């Protein structure tokens, strides 16, 4: 967390719990691969959106060497597959229109 | 002939080819850009 | 494997038999499998 940019303190952390759908591929793979591991959330931006040549989000943590594996809902593309290198899908997603039927 | 049945063992396709190989990164990325750019939805449109 | 060839543009399936060798690209169609029956013949007005 971040408090308030008139006075700062030491950084603080609430410790939550997260669950899902990819936090159990984490699991079995950590159980096969024999590695450990320790998940932290973000705070800037959400997936990434490139600024001024810079980054921001989970890949913009991935490039700092801040973190080592992002995990989630990142979708692969052209501009994103330049900087990191990904795996195998694991899901088929696209583009997809939404409508109530009439 | 009629169609039935939920798919199972959803793998998709692939360009193979060997292990070390100069064309991996490019054709990758070729691959994605016919993807995202519209090309392989007018070619499912024409073929299948 | 024995340096005939380069590449197997061709409806190539991925799994770990394979991948162990070979190294795929990035999938350019998604698929699974489905099964494939014979379907009936519907009926008629008879005698009006």
């Amino acid at each position: 967390i971040i408090s308030e940019n008139k006075t700062d303190e030491e950084p603080g952390y609430i410790k939550k719990c997260c669950k899902g759908f990819c936090i159990d591929i984490l699991k079995k793979i950590s159980k096969s691969v024999k590695f450990t591991y320790d998940l932290y959330l973000v705070t800037n931006g959400k997936h990434g959106k490139k600024i001024n040549g810079t980054w921001n989000g989970m890949i913009g943590e991935v490039v700092m060497k801040r973190a080592y594996m992002a995990v989630g809902s990142l979708t692969i593309n052209e501009e994103r597959s330049e900087v990191v290198d990904f795996s195998v899908p694991f899901i088929e997603t696209g583009i997809s229109v939404m409508v109530s039927r009439s | 002939l009629v169609t039935t049945g939920e798919l199972f063992f959803r793998s998709g396709f692939g360009i193979g080819m060997r292990k070390d190989s100069p064309w991996k990164q490019q054709v990758s990325l070729s691959i994605l850009k016919s993807h995202e750019n519209g090309f392989m939805e007018d070619l499912d449109k024409t073929w299948v | 494997l024995s340096g005939q060839a380069d590449m197997i543009v061709a409806p190539l399936t991925i799994n770990n038999e394979r991948a162990q060798y070979i190294e795929f690209s990035k999938p350019f169609k998604y698929q699974g499998l489905t099964i494939l029956v014979k379907k009936e013949i519907p009926r008629s007005t008879l005698d009006s």
